[PDB]
C-alpha cells in the first residue's frame, strides 16, 4: 500500500537505517549529477548532436534520468517526509519507471535499426536516416512508451476493474502487468536476435577482401592460375564488369586491345575479360579469343572466391568505366593488391591517386593503350611498394565500417548490461504474474531492486570508455 | 521494385521539356537512376546518370544541355532538357540500378514503360 517500504518485504536491524539512507542519497545524487553531465556534453557539442547514430545516448540518458530522479524524490516522499502515497502519486511513480524501462528498450531497438542500415546497407545510410526522420523516429518511441506507462491511470488498475489483483505491487492488475512484461520481453528477445545477427554477418563480410585467405605468393598463384587458362607467364591484365555502351568502357577496352595487336609487345601481354550483356559485344570478345592466343574470355557467373582468387593472382587491373559512381571494384582490387588502371570520373577521380595507379580519359583507346604500355614498362621494376600502397589506400577507405562495429559493440554491451541488471527482477515479475508469491522471492526482489539504480549508475560509465568522441567533447567542455 | 514515367509528350525544336521517374522499394528502392534512349532503328543508349548529389554524368553529345536531379522525399529522378535537337526524337526509359556491396559484380536492373518525346522542326 506504500511505496520504497523497506521494513514491509524484510525486517532490518534498526543499527543501519543511517547507512543505507546515506548510500541511497550518494547513489542518486551521483546519477542525477552524472546524467545532467551526459546531457550537457551531448547537447553543448555541435559535433555529437549533428550525429543522427549517438542520438540513441541522449536517448537512454534522459531514460536514466527519469528512473533515477523518481528513486530519490520518492526517498525524499517518505522518509524526510513521511506524508504517505496516495493511488495517483503511486501510479505516477510506477509509471516513471516503466516508461524509463520502456524507453530504454524502444532506443535499443531504433539504435539496431541504425546500426543495421549503417553497416550493412552503408550505400542507403546517409539518404534514408536523416535528422528529421530519426527525431520522429525516437518522439513516437518516447510518446508509446508514455502511453504504455501511462495506461493504467486512465482506468486500468486494481480498484476500477475489481478483478484478482497483484501482489508484488498494489493498486495494478495482473493483466496490465502481463502486458507490458510481455511486450518489453518480445522486444528484448528480438533485440538480443538482431544484434548477434548484424556482428555475424558484418563479421565475415568486412573482413572478406583480405589476402589473408590466399595460400602461397603471388607468382606461383599466378602461374597456376594461367596454367589453368593454358597461357605462359606474363604480365597479366583483368576485367570484370558489364557488357554494355555506355556504363561501362569494354568497347575502349577492346578498342585498345585491338590497337596493341599491332604492336610486339602483345605477346608478353595476357588479358582476361570477364561479363555478360550486348550479344554484339560477347561476341566480339569471342572473336577476339579465338583470334589471339593470350586473350581469354568468360561469361558464366562467377562466385565471390573465384575472383577474390583471380584479384590475387592478376597484376593490373583495367576500369575503362564511363560512369563510375562508388568505384566498388577499385577498392577490391586494392584491397587485393592489384594495381588499377582506371578512367579518372565519379568516385575512380579520388578512390585512386596518381602514385596508387594509373589514371586515364575517360572514352580515349589511345590513352588506355599509353596507359597499358607504362604499366607494363612499370612491370619490368619491383611492384612491391605499389602493392603495399593500394592495400594501405583500400583498407583506409574502410575505416568508417570498423568504427560503426565499435558501436555496435558498444551497443550490444549496452543491452547485455541492461538484461543482467533487469534479469532477476523480471523473472520475479514473472513469478508474480504466474504462479504463488512468498515472503522470500519478496526479499529477493527487494534485494535486486537495487539493480536498476545500480544500471543507471553503469550506462554513462561506459560511454567514456567506448565514446572516443564524448571524451573529447567533455574534454573541450573543460 | 516498380518504375513509372510522367511529363512525355511532343515539343517544339529549341524548347524545353521535363519528365520525372518514380520508384517503389523496400530499402532505399534504386541505388543508381538512370535515363537511357532509343532512337527508331537504333539501339538504346545512355542519356545520362546520377546517384547522388553533384556525381552526375552526361553523354557527350547532351552535355551542357541537360541536367538530372534526384529527390528524396517522394524518391523520384527529374530530367530537364532545354534546347531541344531534332535529333532527340525517342523513346525514354527510366533505368534503376541496385547493387550489392559486398561484391560488386552482382547488380539488379530494372528498365520502365518509357515515353515517346518527338521533336518537330515547325509548329
Ligand atoms: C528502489 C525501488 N525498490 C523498492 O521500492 C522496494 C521493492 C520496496 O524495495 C526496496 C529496495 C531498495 C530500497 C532502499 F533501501 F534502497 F531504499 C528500499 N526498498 C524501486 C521500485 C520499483 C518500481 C517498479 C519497478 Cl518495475 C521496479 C522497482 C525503484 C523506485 C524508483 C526508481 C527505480 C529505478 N531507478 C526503482
Amino acid at each position: 500500500e506504500n511505496f520504497m517500504d523497506i521494513e514491509c518485504f524484510m525486517v532490518l536491524n534498526p543499527s543501519q537505517q543511517l547507512a543505507i539512507a546515506v548510500l541511497s542519497l550518494t547513489l542518486g545524487t551521483f546519477t542525477v549529477l552524472e546524467n545532467l553531465l551526459v546531457l550537457c556534453v551531448i547537447l553543448h557539442s555541435r559535433s555529437l548532436r549533428c550525429r543522427p547514430s549517438y542520438h540513441f545516448i541522449g536517448s537512454l540518458a534522459v531514460a536514466d534520468l527519469l528512473g533515477s530522479v523518481i528513486f530519490v524524490y520518492s526517498f525524499i516522499d517518505f522518509h524526510v517526509f513521511h506524508r504517505k502515497d496516495s493511488r495517483n502519486v503511486f501510479l505516477f511513480k510506477l509509471g516513471g519507471v516503466t516508461a524509463s524501462f520502456t524507453a530504454k528498450v524502444g532506443s535499443l531497438f531504433l539504435a539496431a535499426i541504425d546500426r543495421y542500415i549503417s553497416i550493412h546497407r552503408p550505400l542507403a545510410y546517409k539518404r534514408i536516416v536523416t535528422r528529421p526522420k530519426a527525431v520522429v523516429a525516437f518522439c513516437l518511441m518516447w510518446t508509446i512508451a508514455i502511453v504504455i506507462a501511462v495506461l493504467p491511470l486512465l482506468g486500468w488498475n486494481c480498484e476500477k476493474l475489481q478483478s484478482v489483483c497483484s501482489d508484488i505491487f498494489p493498486h495494478i492488475d495482473k493483466t496490465y502487468l502481463m502486458f507490458w512484461i510481455g511486450v518489453v520481453s518480445v522486444l528484448l528477445l528480438f533485440i538480443v536476435y538482431a544484434y548477434m545477427y548484424i556482428l555475424w554477418k558484418a563479421g565475415i563480410d568486412c573482413s572478406f577482401w583480405n589476402e589473408s585467405y590466399l595460400t602461397g605468393s603471388r607468382d606461383e598463384r599466378k602461374k597456376s592460375l594461367l596454367s589453368k587458362f593454358g597461357m605462359d607467364e606474363g604480365v597479366t591484365f583483368m576485367f570484370i564488369g558489364r557488357f554494355d555502351r555506355g556504363q561501362k568502357g569494354v568497347d575502349v577496352l577492346l578498342k585498345a586491345i585491338e590497337i596493341l595487336s599491332s604492336k610486339k609487345e602483345f605477346q608478353e601481354m595476357r588479358f582476361i575479360i570477364i561479363g555478360k550483356g550486348d550479344p554484339e559485344l560477347e561476341g566480339w570478345a569471342r572473336s577476339l579469343e579465338e583470334k589471339h592466343g593470350n586473350v581469354k574470355v568468360i561469361t558464366e557467373m562467377l562466385s565471390r572466391e573465384f575472383v577474390r582468387e583471380l584479384y590475387g593472382s592478376v597484376d593490373f587491373v583495367i576500369i575503362p568505366s564511363y560512369f563510375e559512381p562508388f568505384g566498388l571494384v577499385a577498392l577490391e582490387a586494392m584491397c587485393l593488391g592489384a594495381i588499377p588502371i582506371a578512367s579518372a570520373v565519379g568516385g575512380l577521380r579520388d578512390i585512386i591517386t596518381n602514385e596508387t595507379g594509373i589514371l586515364v580519359k575517360a572514352g580515349d583507346p589511345g590513352e588506355l593503350a599509353n596507359a597499358i604500355l607504362k604499366a607494363l614498362e612499370l612491370s619490368r621494376s619491383d611492384l612491391s611498394k605499389f602493392r603495399e600502397n593500394c592495400k594501405k589506400r583500400a583498407m583506409s577507405f574502410s575505416d568508417q565500417a570498423r568504427m560503426d562495429i565499435e558501436l555496435a559493440k558498444t551497443l550490444v554491451l549496452i543491452l547485455v548490461v541492461l538484461i543482467i541488471c533487469w534479469g532477476p527482477l523480471l523473472a520475479i515479475m514473472v513469478y508474480d504474474v504466474f504462479g504463488k508469491m512468498n515472503k522470500l522471492i519478496k526479499t529477493v526482489f527487494a534485494f535486486c531492486s537495487m539493480l536498476c539504480l545500480l544500471n543507471s549508475t553503469v550506462n554513462p560509465i561506459i560511454y567514456a570508455l567506448r565514446s572516443k568522441d564524448l571524451r573529447h567533447a567533455f574534454r573541450s567542455m573543460f | 521494385v516498380q518504375l513509372q514515367e510522367s511529363g512525355g509528350g511532343l515539343v517544339q525544336a529549341g524548347g524545353s521539356l521535363r519528365l520525372s521517374c518514380a520508384a517503389s522499394g523496400t530499402i532505399f528502392g534504386p541505388d543508381v537512376m538512370g535515363w537511357y534512349r532509343q532512337a527508331p532503328g537504333k539501339e538504346r543508349e545512355l542519356v545520362a546518370g546520377i546517384s547522388n548529389g553533384a556525381n552526375t554524368y552526361y553523354a557527350d553529345s547532351v552535355k551542357g544541355r541537360f541536367t538530372i536531379s534526384r529527390d528524396n522525399a517522394k524518391n523520384t529522378v527529374y530530367l530537364q532538357m532545354n534546347s531541344l535537337k531534332p535529333e532527340d526524337t525517342a523513346v525514354y526509359y527510366c533505368a534503376a540500378e541496385v547493387l550489392d556491396y559486398t561484391f560488386a559484380y552482382l547488380y539488379h536492373a530494372y528498365w520502365g514503360q518509357g515515353t515517346q518525346v518527338t521533336v518537330s522542326s515547325h509548329h
